[PDB]
């Protein structure tokens, strides 16, 4: 019989790429 | 010395229930084949009808569409006759194939029928086995269609559909009781001589049912006019026969020959071996004639001869008296007044009527593996489910947020995108959004890279959807206790991985700021299931499905099809939605989809859209016998699922309720469940007034029908709720989130409260109280009925017009051996790919032990089994031994103390011991 | 559409024989009408669409029956092609059909 | 193919699914994302690729978009053939873009 | 397949007999304990 | 195996032997329209 | 007056081609059901 | 019998949105 044992103890670390400089609001403008 | 009679009935018998029963049969290959081939022959023969008659015939994919029309009385004579024949033949075949009945023989059995059973009578007296019967049965179905069409044509020529019909088909005959046939004939003759009717429109005596009863047929108007002339103590009853039959003054041999012109000529036709009793004809016994000749005789009797129904019994008994027998065991199929057949027949015999024996148990057991039902349309068991939801990291925290009725919506965190620049109440700049709220996962970027053989630089460029799919798939596989290659059903090549996704925000806004080697593999959606197939070394299909806001359910459907077809023995069905591209929210707002105030106010009178909610979910699926043989933890079962499109909508986006109701009725019919069987309905409930009202109306109409008196048909309450008020709209994982809620509710036997309704109910909805349906505002007990199951209906709709829905059932009753493990000492093993993970596993294991210290004695043996035979053992390892659970706890605690003190863990040597 | 029906003025030999041969619905309607008429003790009207050599010695009752059967069959054939009559007018015999 | 909706039993509006195979949506990432408007999501999203078809021809059967990197079209064909074999639909419109 | 798709009359105790060799005796027993293909399939699985 | 010799060997012990020459055949009843096609499970998928 | 004998062979007779033939049969439902149920019983044993 | 008749004579017009200013090569830079 399979019991509901705890989950694996993931050694979690933060891997994240950050949206920066609000470029998505200038999709089409030049460097003005 | 006991004869048997196979007696079939006419259209008087209501055969809708028999049709449904035959359609529900699953465990008989021959019956399934016959029920699959009959509709095709029927449609082919219907395509050969006249122009007038083809506009009065409905379109049906399966015989499951002719039952409601047969009940409503809106079925034309041809289709009704064909359906009667199909029902009779299917009942006989099911009795004599699955029922293990000896086929009738010319020494102990006879056949009989009345005006539609004379066709099946010859069809059954020609064959000698079910396999030898199926093709003759299909020929007979075609002949019945033609017979009905011919009678319908003559009738429609003889009269017109009255202006007050409105779909129904008026009766052409009526039973008259209280006067002998020889006197009702005189009454008819006098009425004819007086009214001065045409010889073709005159009423006629269509049957002699008894010594003081008969059946008189005529056109509706003339029939009513003549019946009004009949006075007491004569009784009149209206039969459901919709065309003229048994009219020598309306049909000739030309019609008979036309009816039987769908049977190609040949010298290979079988004769009839089982004698057929033809009481209407001059000679009662009919044997030796070929198949088409006897078929033409039957058609002639049904169109030209009057039913001598007052001489059937005397005929059958006579047959028995010819062979020296002394009793009759009637075996009627779809016959009316069958209960009297046996006594009526035996009244003429010297006696010796005796009872019958038992069914003899199941009559031998089925070999292990042969007790199942075919893989086609089998229940799909759910083994385990894992997920990440807003303000949660497990299914238990999901239940915590649900049962407490929390609203998880909040402004956009600075990790995704700013709000002072990306949002405005009156958007004047480009790409700016009017809303900024959403239900997020604040730990989306949290991954264990080393566990999955991923570099520190490869990981930041993988879409968080892929990372969370890997995490949840691993967790769900652990919970299900399935190891690759462990058993037949878990072989690495029998495991497919379906998923549902609708965006690649990471590629568009996050990893596109610097393209690198992992750009494409990190971002592309096929890699979501590709990584799960690769890491676990699964060599089966790997698909991603994009149906917008139904993907996870659509993907689910795909998986089930595979499970039903045999492509895979196990499925890993997931659904992910992580929001990182602001322009997607801006465009959903500019399209007027997002609530500008807060969460989804489902059923609220001020519902003005929905709220976006991130979520990842993964589930493990197998066929029910596969999970039962492997001894897996079964949470729920899926009985059916279907999809269609809202094509008749008034626009591309807005929904349509007729298609939704059709889908619900289709799934209910395929699953064989009435409206009362369902107890809960997890509605799509996006929080739109029009959409909410339409979905509620469709759901209540399907599951909470209102009686003609205005009362309710449900004898038990029905509850409806929407997850999206708590956690929001996922747009790719909404179906899996709803399924997770249903699983948790089945686990805890509770119905959570509803939080969407903030101010007042929506005035567009039907009167739920009158229909016996409720929206629980406070948590409600949902106990599992004893000796029964709890059944649920789940729906998921998309902005592109796609509608998916499924039916869930409670898992079977678990029956453990309950035997005592005779052993004394037991082992508990733990493993990890990192020393820190080893410490975490030890800590969590001691915590679980503390929670489960005093459960029972089987806990330690079962824990040892789960830790040893149902796990994958990594490099870093730890073990404990004990005779009881406290010894295990103490040993593991000492090991944890050693590890924490500074005793670093070392992986075991790769080769192992010698 | 207004469907105008014609009297017994222009009933010529072998009329509606092309339709009786190139359309199965027309033939079925004519056979149905013939069977009904023979049921009513009326003379058969089948040869009037097959032989074409009995039109010369056709009795007035036979001619009128042929005319009315032809009108009904022709109207049904045209209706099956998608003709939605808005009103119907007739003549000496065109009123019946 | 010369197939008209509702023409025959196999072309009824409710027996026609639409499977498509797509792997990218570039228009909504670089072309229509330069000015988001009312049709941003209906146009860009892949789910409408088959859906629009279903809408225009009033097909009321399943409508799927598949993403298998570079096997999308054959995977969609496999799904459509599974639907045909099982009996969900009588006709399939299998595409790839 | 011979006696179902081939439309062959099932053997009877008056016109037919069964026989087999080392592995064929099991099938002979299975076939002699049935009167039709439907009555044979479960015995066939038992024999397998 | 070696079945072709079974008949001659068996009949060798019987008088006459009535050398079996059965043909039968001609036992293909026509199938109803729509009943000749194989089941829709595992059927060819035509391209139009 | 002509009896028939149903005679079955042993492992000497190669039966791979007969197995393939039975596998490709599609116009018999009973045969398809038998060949779908036999592998399950074999696996269970 | 269905013949391979010509295709419908679509009254085609050009509806196109043009990628402008090479903003996809600056996904993350400020305006400067």
């Amino acid at each position: 019989k399979v019991l509901e044992l705890p989950a694996y103890g993931w050694a979690l670390k933060n891997y994240w790429l950050q949206y920066v400089n609000d470029w998505s609001l200038r999709k089409g403008d030049p460097a003005v | 010395a006991q004869m048997r009679v196979v007696a079939f009935g006419d259209q008087t018998y209501d055969c809708s229930e028999a049709v449904s029963q035959l359609l529900r049969v699953r465990d008989d290959a021959i019956v399934v084949d016959f029920l699959e081939r009959a509709p095709a022959v029927l449609k082919a023969e219907l395509a050969r009808l006249s122009s007038e008659q083809q506009e009065e015939t409905p379109r049906f994919a399966t015989l499951a569409e002719l039952v409601p029309r047969y009940r409503a009385g809106t079925l034309n004579p041809a289709v009704s006759q064909a359906l009667t024949c199909i029902a009779q033949l299917g009942l006989f075949i099911r009795q004599h194939s699955s029922g293990q009945e000896a086929y009738p023989t010319a020494h102990d059995s006879c056949i009989t029928g009345v005006c539609t059973g004379a066709l099946t009578a010859v069809a059954v007296g020609s064959a000698s086995s079910v396999t030898a019967l199926v093709p003759l049965a299909l020929h007979t179905v075609a002949v019945a269609v033609r017979l009905g069409a011919r009678a319908w044509e003559i009738g429609s020529c003889l009269a017109d559909a009255r202006r007050g019909a409105n779909g129904r088909y008026a009766s052409w005959t009526s039973a008259v009781g209280g006067i002998s046939p020889q006197d009702l004939q005189d009454r008819i003759s006098a009425y004819t001589a007086e009214q001065a009717l045409a010889s073709v429109s005159v009423p006629y005596l269509s049957a002699a049912v008894g010594p003081g009863q008969s059946s008189v047929s005529a056109a509706p108007v003339i029939l009513d006019a003549f019946l009004s002339t009949l006075l007491r103590p004569l009784t009149t009853t209206r039969l459901p026969i919709t065309a003229p039959y048994h009219a020598p003054h309306l049909f000739t041999a030309k019609d008979v020959q036309h009816v039987t012109d769908c049977l190609p000529p040949s010298e290979a036709w079988p004769t009839v071996r089982i004698p057929i009793i033809s009481f209407s004809r001059d000679e009662a016994v009919s044997r030796g004639a070929s198949f088409p000749a006897a078929m033409s005789e039957a058609v002639r009797d049904c169109l030209i001869r009057p039913i001598a129904l007052d001489r059937m019994a005397v005929s059958i008994a006579n047959h028995a008296r010819d062979l020296g027998k002394d009793s009759v065991l009637p075996s009627p199929i779809a016959l009316s007044f069958s209960d009297k057949l046996g006594p009526q027949v035996n009244s003429h015999l010297p006696g010796a009527k005796a009872p019958t024996p038992e069914l003899t148990s199941k009559s031998i057991p089925s070999a292990i593996g042969a007790e199942q039902q075919p893989m086609a349309k089998s229940p799909i068991a759910i083994l385990a489910a894992s997920g990440r939801f807003p303000q949660s990291s497990s299914m238990d925290q999901f239940w915590d947020v649900l049962i407490n009725g929390v609203d998880t919506h909040e402004l956009v965190p600075p990790t995704r995108w700013n709000a002072a620049t990306h949002v405005s109440e009156d958007p004047k700049a480009k790409n700016v959004s009017g809303t900024g709220f959403g239900c997020w996962l604040h730990e989306a970027g949290e991954f264990d890279a080393a566990y999955f053989n991923m570099s520190p630089r490869e990981a930041p460029q993988v879409d968080p959807a892929q990372r969370l799919a890997l995490l949840t798939a691993t967790e769900a596989l652990e919970q299900a206790g399935v190891v690759p290659n462990r058993t037949s059903s878990t072989q690495k090549n029998r495991v497919g991985v379906w998923y549902g996704a609708t965006s690649n925000d990471w590629m568009e806004t996050n990893s596109a700021q610097n393209v690198d080697t992992y750009f494409i593999p990190g971002g592309n959606r096929a890699f979501i299931p590709g990584r799960v197939n690769y890491f676990h070394k699964f060599s089966g299909p790997s698909y991603t499905i994009d149906t917008a806001c139904s993907s996870s359910l659509a993907a689910l459907h795909m998986a089930c099809n595979a499970l039903w077809r045999g492509e895979v023995d196990t499925a890993i069905v997931g659904g992910t939605n992580v929001l990182t591209n602001p322009d997607m929210t801006a465009g959903l707002d500019a399209g007027h989809f997002l609530s500008r105030s807060g969460n989804c106010k489902t059923f609220d009178d001020e519902a003005d859209g929905y709220c976006r909610g991130e979520a990842v979910v993964t589930l493990i699926l197998k066929r029910l016998p596969d999970a039962q043989a492997d001894k897996d933890p079964i949470q729920a079962s899926i009985l059916g699922i279907a999809t269609n499109h809202s094509a008749e909508a008034a626009s591309i986006t807005r929904p349509h309720a007729g298609a939704q109701q059709d889908l619900f009725q289709q799934v209910l019919t395929e699953t064989g469940l009435t409206a009362n069987d369902i107890s809960v309905c997890e509605m799509h409930g996006t929080g739109t007034q029009a959409g909410d009202s339409g979905e509620t109306t469709s759901v209540v109409e399907t599951l909470a029908p209102l009686n003609r008196s205005g009362s309710a048909v449900r004898t038990t309450p029905l509850y409806i709720g929407a997850v999206k008020s708590n956690v929001g709209h996922a747009e790719s994982a909404a179906g899996v989130s709803s399924l997770a809620k249903i699983l948790l509710m089945l686990k805890h036997s509770k119905i959570p409260p509803h939080v969407g309704i903030k101010t007042k109910l929506n005035h567009r909805l039907p009167d739920l109280a009158a229909r016996n349906t409720h929206i629980a505002r406070s948590e409600v007990p949902w106990p599992r009925p004893k000796n029964g199951k709890r059944r649920v209906l789940l729906n998921n709709f998309s902005a592109a017009g796609g509608n998916t829905c499924l039916v869930l059932e409670d898992a079977p009753e678990p029956e453990d051996s309950q035997e005592v493990d005779p052993r004394e000492h037991h082992i508990v093993a733990l493993s990890a790919k990192t020393p820190d993970s080893m410490v975490n596993n030890l800590t969590n294991m001691i915590t679980w032990i503390d929670k489960h210290s005093g459960d029972s004695l089987a806990t330690l043996p079962q824990l040892s089994y789960t830790t040893t035979a149902r796990r994958v053992h990594h490099r870093h390892r730890a073990v404990a031994t004990g005779t009881d659970l406290l010894q295990i706890r103490s040993s593991l605690q000492e090991q944890l103390d050693r590890r924490v003190s500074g005793e670093r863990s070392i992986p075991h040597p790769p080769n192992g011991p010698s | 559409f207004v469907l105008a029906f014609t009297g017994q003025g222009s009933a010529f030999a072998g009329m509606g024989v092309d339709l009786y041969k190139r359309f199965a619905s027309f033939r079925s309607d004519i056979a149905r009408y013939d069977q009904i008429c023979e049921g009513m003790s009326l003379p058969s009207i089948k040869a009037m669409f097959e032989d074409e050599k009995v039109f010369s010695t056709a009795s007035p009752t036979l001619q009128q029956l042929t005319h009315v059967c032809f009108q009904m069959a022709l109207y049904r054939l045209w209706k099956s092609l998608g003709v939605q009559a808005k009103a119907v007018v007739g003549h000496s015999l065109g009123e019946y059909a």
